[PDB]
RNA sequence: GAUGGGGAAGCUCCGUUUCAAAGGCCUGAUUUUAUGCAGGCCACCAUCGAAAGGGAAUCCGGUUAAGAUUCCGGAACCUGG
RNA sequence: GCUUGUGACGGCCCGUGAAAAUCCACAGGAAGGAAUAGUUUUCAUGCCAGGUCGUACUGAUAACCGCAGCAGGUCUCCAAG
RNA sequence: UUGACAUUGUGAAGUACUUAUUCAAUGAAGCGGAGCUGGAAUUCAUUUUCCACGUUCUAGCAUUCAAGGUCCCAUUCGGGGCUGAUCCGGGUU
């Protein structure tokens, strides 16, 4: 007989095998649900928003409701080849998300805005 | 040696913390463990009727070893041996093998064809085999209650067999079979009348036995 | 009629005990190897007030026999027990106030409290303030002990049952008049919802068997038999006698 | 307390920051005298 | 208010650590590869429940038609790495 | 002086006036460690990041509830001569 | 609430047992029997019996499979048996 110093019996540890399915779950992986073109929807060109471009060096965009600040910062850099200092976001009363993107001092928001087309 | 010291510990009540001891006697075992141990106890505390109590007697080690030695000479052919026989094929000699199967063996006993029947003592639905000693006694077929349904199965290439019988033995083994039958008959067939009148069980527990013995003495 | 007041208490909705401020259940140590063979020493760390309980409680710390740690127990303090005192519990403990001993290890006439009805239930008898149990005799055959209970009844208890030497502290509490409804309010605020009490004769017949009538009166004998059913047992239940 | 140095949270003595000096003094004296008393009880 | 269990023809009811084999972080072992495998530790044993209870850390000045202890300027602090 | 914070005290109870997450210290001594070399990120300085949702306004003899732009009802902070 | 039947067995006399059933406790830790060691003890040939068998002036301290003793490894930084801590029955009490 074994020596049991404890009077409590516990469930023994047994081998657990990883899954080895014989057919794939879906067989076609889905493409990126949030790429750069889905994160950034369209610029906002209101009079108040345009005042922040040449004065505050800040670009204003309408973004998807599913995008966080990490994704917004990454999308702006890839689409426009600029550097982002910080991102501030809010949910508008009409159900859309607006992001205040401030570029670093090495870039001018007005030059980027003209290149985009607005 | 000059730096080491002897500092015995005091393990009395109120002294140092008790050391690790073997607590296997006090282990809170799982539910399935307790029920199978208490099932054994309950069946022996009650009085066992003679029909069931006759299965407490099994063939002794010496004669059982000789019994399986003879039966191991008549193993049924395996599937591998079956394949070679089929491709060769009355081109094959008459086979000699141990008969098994509860329905098959019972029919053999009723037709006076079994020369020796082995009975397992571990059949949980005991009614399956509880009538065999009486049936063999009525038909005059010698029988032996042997220990291990797993051991009976291993000589017929099965996990369990619960019964085995020899109907026809080769000439070179006639003397060995007759020697075994005489030894087996003296233990089971010849004692059937007296065993049928004896009840089993009624054994007390270890602590209850001491209490009864103490009262008897003083 | 409708369900009467004493029937509604069993549902336990607003009639449960108010146990937020309770210090904990007051129990003896679990009967173990040290208690039934020798003794174990504890120390009184503090004596504290318990909400809803007249008698004070004592916190006693013992060492764990099988593990390196400390185990704290909640006892009902007896008169004379003080902080820093050593408490001895077990079969081989001395006959001193505060010690816990089996009933069969003390002589006749010993005063004990927090007595076990059965060995190991950790105290059931003589727990209220100023109450005690008197041991009146021993029966070494069958291992039984005869005691007198605070109500005056005589009970036969096993000699292995434990008890604390002394008398429950805080006695004399009920000798002081409450003197105002406000003090009664604060008393039951820490116990349960049973105060104030409206008399049955002041109710309507739908509310109570005593209700109704052009005068306030019961109208039938208030002595109710033991065999009555719920909704009828109001008044004096199975009274052997009445009057002063 | 996690933002300050260990100096602010202890005193250079046994049980520093846990027990005061007088309580530590009582523990040392009690420990010595009791252990001496146990020897005379042994013999 | 789930689970384990016990009720109920059943929708469901009881109960919350309960008659349960109820679980995972410090590593050592391995340079075939990622963690199989050696001791021990700990048994607490779902979860929900506060924009007035408990609680890591920011201030001043300026700026709009409507925003700010959230933006701008300056000056700090906390947590994780 | 007013408002408020706080300290040391005093009166009162058959009323003696939450819990948990979380952080720290101590006891203990398992391990790891120096001479041509190491440990301390509980001393100082330096580097990086900090997601998600709410945030406008009324708060009442006109933005809440009473069929309404109803003399009704609806919790609270600041308080000059 | 009272009676009958079933659950429902076992032994004795003119109540006894255990196993069903019921109650309670413990993260089922020390139960039952026996053997050591001593005491009481009076022996009517030897132990016919019974008890105990590490802890009480003091608000300290008590944890690293335990030091010691002894037996192995193939000596390295260590490791493993037995004893310390008496045996037997696996009925947690
Ligand atoms: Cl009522
Ligand atoms: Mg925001
Ligand atoms: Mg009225
Ligand atoms: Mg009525
Ligand atoms: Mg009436
Ligand atoms: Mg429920
Ligand atoms: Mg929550
Ligand atoms: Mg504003
Ligand atoms: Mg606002
Ligand atoms: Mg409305
Ligand atoms: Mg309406």
């Amino acid at each position: 007989l074994k020596v049991r110093t404890s009077a409590t019996f516990r469930l023994p540890k047994t081998l657990k095998l990883a899954r080895a399915p014989k057919y794939a779950s879906k067989a076609v992986p889905h493409y990126n649900r949030l790429d750069s073109y889905k994160v950034i929807e369209q610029p906002i060109t209101s009079e108040t928003a345009m005042k922040k471009v040449e004065d505050g060096n800040i670009l204003v965009f309408q973004v998807s409701m599913k995008a966080n600040k990490y994704q917004i910062k990454k999308a702006v850099k890839e689409l426009y080849e600029v550097d982002v200092l910080k991102v501030n976001t809010l949910v508008r009363p009409n159900g859309t998300k607006k992001a205040y993107v401030r570029l670093t001092a090495d870039y001018d928001a007005l030059d980027i805005a003209n290149r985009i087309g607005y | 040696n000059p730096l080491t010291h002897s500092t015995p510990k005091n393990f009395g009540i109120g002294q140092a913390v008790q050391p690790k001891r073997n607590l296997s006697r006090y282990v809170k075992w799982p539910e399935y463990v307790r029920v199978q141990r208490q099932k054994k106890i309950l069946s022996i505390r009650l009085k066992v009727p003679p029909t069931i109590a006759q299965f407490q007697y099994t063939l002794d080690r010496n004669t059982a070893a000789e019994t399986f030695k003879l039966f191991n000479k008549y193993r049924p052919e395996t599937a591998a041996e079956k394949k070679e026989r089929l491709t060769k094929e009355d081109a094959s000699p008459k086979p000699y093998a141990v008969k098994y199967g509860l329905n098959h063996v019972v029919a053999l006993i009723e037709n006076k064809k079994a020369k020796l029947v082995l009975i397992a003592n571990d059949v949980d639905p005991i009614e399956l085999v509880v009538f065999l000693p009486a049936l063999c006694k009525k038909m005059g077929v010698p029988y032996a209650i042997v220990k291990g349904k797993a051991r009976l199965g291993t000589l017929v290439n099965q996990k369990t067999s619960a019964v085995a019988a020899l109907t026809e033995v080769r000439a070179e083994d006639e003397a060995a079979l007759a020697k075994l039958v005489s030894t087996i008959d003296a233990n089971f067939a010849d004692k059937y009348d007296e065993v049928k009148k004896h009840w089993g069980g009624g054994i007390l527990g270890n602590k209850a036995q001491a209490k009864m013995d103490k009262r008897a003495k003083n | 009629g409708r369900v009467i007041r004493n029937q509604r208490k069993g549902a336990g909705s607003i009639f449960t005990s108010h146990t937020r401020l309770r210090q904990g259940a007051a129990k003896l140590r679990t009967l173990d190897y040290a208690e039934r063979h020798g003794y174990i020493r504890g120390i009184v760390k503090q004596i504290v007030h318990d909400s809803g309980r007249g008698a004070p409680l004592a916190k006693v710390v013992f060492r764990d026999p099988y593990k390196y740690r400390l185990r704290e127990e909640i006892f009902i303090a007896n008169e004379g027990v003080h902080t820093g005192q050593f408490i001895y519990a077990g079969k081989k403990a001395s006959l001193n106030v505060g010690n816990v001993l089996p009933l069969g290890s003390v002589p006749e006439g010993t005063i004990v409290s927090n007595v076990e009805e059965k060995p190991g239930d950790r105290g059931a008898l003589a727990r209220a303030s100023g109450n005690y149990v008197i041991i009146i005799g021993h029966n070494p055959d069958e291992n039984k002990t005869r005691v007198r209970l605070p109500s005056g009844a005589k009970k036969v208890i096993s000699s292995d049952a434990r008890g604390v030497i002394g008398v429950i502290a805080g006695g004399g509490r009920v000798d002081k008049p409450l003197l105002k409804a406000g003090r009664a309010f604060h008393k039951y605020r820490l116990k349960r919802n049973s105060w104030p009490k409206t008399r049955g004769v002041a109710m309507n017949p739908v509310d109570h068997p005593h209700g109704g009538g052009n005068h306030q009166h019961i109208g039938k004998a208030s002595t109710i038999s033991r065999g009555a059913v719920s909704g009828q047992k109001a008044g004096l239940i199975a009274a052997r006698r009445t009057g002063l | 307390y996690a933002t300050v140095s260990k100096t602010h949270k202890t005193v250079s003595r046994a049980y520093g920051g846990s027990r005061c000096a007088n309580c530590v003094k009582e523990r040392i004296i009690r420990a010595f005298l009791i252990e001496e008393q146990k020897i005379v009880k042994k013999v």
